[PDB]
């Protein structure tokens, strides 16, 4: 009735493939740990394209044509899953087979997606603000904000405009971080973490 | 048998409120670490009942101390303005060789060296008697956590938030009899309960979801041993995070004021 654990015993003998759709086959279908990995393969999935739903407009709808492709590019550029995982889809998309089919309206999407995860998942305590910039967007920037109020009857990511001009990042990706709730000063551009 | 909800989104205030107002709830669980640059006393002010924390993403496991400091001496300001009713955390893998899990792991309890330090640390940090919750595990290492909480707890002065669907899931994905907590259950006083979900390719194997109504079994448990469960300080955080409904949540709410009735 239960199912077997087969080869291994703890979660702890299944962390290096939890992010890894190739080795899930050496599990065998029926074990448990062929499930556990399919639990956390699905997290994955659902975290590019529930909050990207556009994104499945050019893979498809089982979301195969990017998911695999870009998880395996992303064990090979070990990438950190970091809030940093949505912008780093669409540079993965920018030398895809895709690469001709994005636009703003697929771009805006993951600048707010990664800004929502850092003001979600970040616990820096003098970091308030991120300020996302791509080299195709220009003289203006994503910004996410944490919760500073219960009551913000606004959005916390935003898209603002610049008055100065704001230098094109290097990558197609670049960000910076306030201590406090203003933007008072531009740092530079930062490179996308990992 | 104090009941409460747990609030982690900012646009569920008007309900929770609601919630407060019609004493369907006594307290408001609260993921604290995500409301850490709001105005505490404004926290306070907008729960007329008493609060409790419970922290996501500490990563007191594998985080710097330096960002780690940082975090608990904000959350000691909080503890100071709001007085929780307690403070909890949980029993986390994060990350492995560098990269972020999102379908987080259950640590190797065979680890006890590792956790009991870090734990001590942590709680050191946050000034106070910290709980710890059970993984809902899907791995085998269930028949590993209720003698390992027990062990942890006495050597560190911690608690266990207990949270009964994860036990649940826990028996249900490894056979682990929720049974295996009796001594647990009997001591603490902070509960968690919620509803489980499935995965998508596999209708036995139970995930911590917390979007539905709580199962037939997690209910049969808090009623076969309503006994054990309640006691003089005793509260239990019903958690609902995806659906968040309000009529299907005050359901399950009744629900449970059903088997832990007032006096
Ligand atoms: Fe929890
Ligand atoms: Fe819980």
């Amino acid at each position: 009735s239960l199912l077997p654990t087969a080869p291994v015993r703890i979660d702890a003998d299944l962390y290096d493939d939890l992010a890894n759709p190739a080795r899930q086959s050496l599990y065998p279908r029926d074990s448990r740990g062929f499930i556990r990995i399919d639990i956390s393969l699905r997290a994955y999935w659902h975290t590019l394209f529930d909050t990207c739903p556009r994104l499945l407009e050019l893979s498809g709808p089982s979301g195969g044509a990017i998911f695999l492709p870009f998880m395996a590019w992303a064990r090979e550029n070990n990438l950190a899953f970091d809030w940093s995982f949505f912008l780093w889809v669409y540079v993965w998309l920018q030398q895809s087979e895709f690469r001709e089919r994005l636009d703003e309206d697929q771009l805006l999407p993951v600048m707010t997606a990664s800004a929502t995860r850092w003001l979600m998942i970040d616990r820096d305590i003098d970091a308030c603000q991120i300020v996302l910039g791509s080299r195709s967007l220009a003289g203006a920037a994503v910004v996410g904000a944490k919760i500073d109020s219960i009551h913000c009857r606004l959005e916390q990511v935003q898209q603002v405009a610049f008055a100065a001009p704001l230098p094109l990042p290097d990558g197609e990706f670049g960000y910076f971080l306030t201590p406090g709730f203003e933007i008072d000063h531009f740092p530079g551009w930062r490179p996308l973490p990992r | 048998m104090q009941i409460g909800f747990n609030f982690t989104l900012t646009g569920t205030l008007d309900m929770v409120q609601q919630m407060i107002k019609e004493r369907k709830i006594d307290y408001v669980e609260m993921l604290i670490d995500n409301f850490v640059h709001l105005p505490p006393e404004q926290i306070a002010d907008s729960f007329d009942c008493p609060v409790a924390f419970h922290i996501m993403l500490s990563k007191y496991l594998e985080r710097d101390r330096e960002a780690l400091a940082a975090l608990g001496k904000r959350l000691r300001r909080f503890i100071d303005v709001m007085r929780p009713v307690y403070v909890s955390d949980h029993i986390l893998y994060f990350t492995h060789n560098g990269r972020s899990l999102f379908h987080l792991g259950e640590i190797d309890y065979g680890e006890y060296d590792h956790v009991r330090s870090k734990v001590e640390q942590w709680q050191d940090m946050l000034g106070t008697r910290l709980y710890l919750e059970n993984y809902p595990s899907i791995m085998d290492g269930a028949w590993d956590a209720p003698s390992f909480y027990e062990r942890l707890s006495r050597e560190t002065g911690v608690g266990v938030l207990f949270d009964a669907s994860n036990a649940i899931c826990a028996q249900n994905n490894t056979g682990a009899p929720v049974e295996l907590w009796k001594k647990i259950i009997e001591t603490t006083r902070h509960f968690h309960v919620a509803g489980y979900g499935t995965a998508f390719i596999e209708p036995r194997v139970k995930a911590d979801t917390s979007d539905r109504e709580m199962a037939e079994d997690t209910l049969d448990f808090l009623s076969r041993m309503r006994t054990s469960f309640d006691k003089p300080g005793a509260t239990i955080t019903y958690e609902r995070d995806f659906d968040i409904d309000y009529e299907s949540i005050s359901v399950d709410l009744k629900r449970l004021r059903d088997i832990f009735p007032c006096v």
